[PDB]
């Protein structure tokens, strides 16, 4: 599955959003028989932790997932052309690295929990 | 011991706006859903809107669905109704009430358990 | 709206029935038909909820029932203080919620 | 009438036992079932 | 992520249902290099087995999930106030422990399988 | 959970599609402490790789999942009675084994990616 892996790394965020399955397929798989086994276990744990997050936001089973959390201009003020047409994901990740623990909290600690309780309350009616 | 008091009534010209506010005490506000029900001067009771206990789910009658907003502040124990684009057909006494729905973890409350005394809204 | 007759009347100490007729999507589909007693000039008081239940503090002379698509309020032992406009309401789904009938002005 | 106590060497699962006496290990059972009025569409 | 973990354990079931992500985040991550590795593998397997169930019922990617399986009064007869407002999850788990292999069967062996075949039959129309 | 496992292997594909949870539950769980641990890790990795695919197609959390990829008569020309009523899954798997890397590509490389972008574009409106 090492075909096209990270090929879009230098591409803009828009162009690089059409190759998400290429990278996704490359995330998941005697002292020599222990250290490499630990690496395999670590890879599994890392995969599942990201899957656990995606699930905590209602983004389970999705590579592109939208929510009800507004974008705060204090995180980034760039336009949509300066993000998806004139910037790469590496540059964006560097720009937004100070806010990823805030956004994730809003994804988990505000939305989805409210959405799940609201769905629970709409289903009783 | 439960008391609901509506304020913010009055006479508004057609096409104007009015915000009603219902204060409540004697029970835990955040534990019950709230509704607004109106009665035209010569008619019976009509349900207008329903908001859940957390203030996240709002329901309206079609005749007001795009004009009225129902909101809650559970720290101030205050329910409010923002009435936009008032019509002559909206002249009525507007009562706030406790009940109309409940959480899936609570017993059904498809009734209005407590009522206030009512704000008079006149459009003319 | 629900169908309920106006101007129903009784006699002190007797039994009177107020009958609220709806349709198959509301009274005939859910067991959530409430009755309210509104004295003129005052807000309505809840008298019956669900079908047969009474709030605490409400006398047992007010007895609700339902058959088919018709619900009724039976008041047994009418008092002078029972003169009021009575209303019925029913839960009717998620697209709409509470459908009220016309008021019945009960005299004694 | 009388009781006599003597030092004992015990075992080594006495020196550490005196420190671990306040700790318990439990397994988390995160999956639960309960009645609600919520019905699936 | 060990912030608030099991803090709601003594809280009522209702209050304790708003902290599901707190416990969920704490479930997933030379003889000394083997035994602890086995523990890590075991933790992964336990996580996935619960995820496998949640998925077998159509509750995948959800922390609160509703179904079409009625509650049987033979399992518990308590009201909704005596469960969600006056009882904890530990007390409930002890009360319902004799029925969890029946309910799960109804979740897997009755509903969802029927739901999936019904969806399969509605999609052909 | 080894009850009914592969019991439907000799049954027709239709009859054998009602036992998917039986096999699904049996897929997931000092040199002697390493080799068997590697086997456990391998089983987890194999499980997750299939789960990763199911997710890449929008079939996450589902045992029966329908898509928008048409069936090509060049892959198989048999009718629906000759597949679901008169054939087993072993015979079908042997018949279709030359096309599984084409179909999967269509499931990943054509549909779902288009579906996800279309959903992303319908949600902005
Ligand atoms: C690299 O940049 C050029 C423009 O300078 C662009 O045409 C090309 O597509 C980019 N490479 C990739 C892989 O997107
Ligand atoms: C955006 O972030 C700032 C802090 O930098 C915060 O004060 C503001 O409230 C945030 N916006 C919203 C809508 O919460
Ligand atoms: C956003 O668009 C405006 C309008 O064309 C442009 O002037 C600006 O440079 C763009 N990016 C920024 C820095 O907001
Ligand atoms: C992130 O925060 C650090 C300080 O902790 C600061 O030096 C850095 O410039 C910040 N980066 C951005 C993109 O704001
Ligand atoms: C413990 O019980 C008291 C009432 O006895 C309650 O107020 C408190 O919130 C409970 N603790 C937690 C963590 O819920
Ligand atoms: C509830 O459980 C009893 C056995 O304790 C069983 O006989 C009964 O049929 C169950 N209820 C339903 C609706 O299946
Ligand atoms: C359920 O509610 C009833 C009515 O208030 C109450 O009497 C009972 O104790 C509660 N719990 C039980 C044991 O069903
Ligand atoms: C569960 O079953 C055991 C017998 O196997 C019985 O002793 C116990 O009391 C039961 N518990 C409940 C809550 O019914
Ligand atoms: C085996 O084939 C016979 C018909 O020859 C059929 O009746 C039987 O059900 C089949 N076995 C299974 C397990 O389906
Ligand atoms: C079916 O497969 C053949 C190759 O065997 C291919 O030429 C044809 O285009 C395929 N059908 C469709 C609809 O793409
Ligand atoms: C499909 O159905 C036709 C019509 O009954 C039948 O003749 C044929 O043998 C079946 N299978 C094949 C080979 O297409
Ligand atoms: C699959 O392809 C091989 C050649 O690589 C061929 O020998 C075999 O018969 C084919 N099987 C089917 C079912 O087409």
């Amino acid at each position: 599955v090492f075909l096209g892996f990270l090929g879009a790394a230098g591409s803009t965020m828009g162009a690089a959003s059409m190759t998400l399955t290429v990278q996704a397929r490359n995330l998941l798989s005697t002292v020599w028989g222990i250290k490499q086994l630990q690496a395999r276990v670590l890879a599994v744990e890392r995969y599942l932790r990201d899957q656990q997050l995606l699930g905590i936001w209602g983004c389970s089973g999705k590579l592109i997932c939208c929510t009800n959390v507004p974008w705060n201009s204090s995180w980034s003020n760039r336009n949509l052309s300066e993000i998806w047409d004139n910037m790469t994901w590496l540059q964006w990740d560097k720009e937004i690295s100070n806010y990823t623990q805030i956004i994730y909290g809003l994804l988990e600690e505000s939305q989805n929990q409210q959405e799940k309780n609201e769905q629970d309350l709409l289903a009783l009616d | 011991e439960v008391q609901l008091v509506e304020t913010g009534g009055g006479l508004v010209q057609p096409g104007g706006s009015l915000k009603l506010s219902c204060r409540a005490s004697g029970y835990t506000f955040s534990s019950f859903a709230m509704s607004w029900v109106r009665q035209a001067p010569g008619k019976g009771l009509e349900w207008v809107s329903l908001i859940n206990d957390r203030g996240g789910l709002t329901f309206y009658v079609d005749s007001v669905k795009g004009r009225f907003t129902i909101s809650r502040d559970n720290s101030k124990n205050t329910l409010s109704l923002q009435m936009h684009s008032l019509r002559d057909g909206d002249t009525a006494v507007y009562y706030c009430a406790t009940g109309g729905m409940s959480s899936a973890l609570q017993s059904s409350k498809y009734y209005f358990d407590f009522w206030g005394q009512g704000a008079l809204v006149t459009v003319s | 709206a629900l169908t309920q007759p106006p101007s129903v009347s009784g006699s002190p100490g007797q039994s009177v029935t107020i009958s609220c007729t709806g349709t198959s999507s509301d009274i005939g589909s859910y067991n959530y038909v409430s009755w309210y007693q509104q004295h003129p000039g005052k807000a309505p008081k809840l008298m019956i909820y669900d079908v047969t239940q009474r709030p605490s503090g409400v006398s047992d002379r007010f007895s609700g029932s339902k058959s088919g698509n018709t619900a009724s309020l039976t008041i047994s032992g009418l008092q002078a203080d029972d003169e009021a406009d009575y209303y019925c309401s029913a839960y009717a789904g998620r697209q709409t919620f509470y459908i009220f009938g016309g008021g019945t002005r009960l005299t004694v | 009438t009388t009781e006599t106590f003597r030092p004992s060497g015990g075992d080594m699962r006495d020196n550490w036992r005196s420190e671990l006496y306040k700790y318990k290990v439990v397994k988390i059972e995160p999956l639960g079932v309960a009645p609600t009025r919520c019905k699936r569409r």
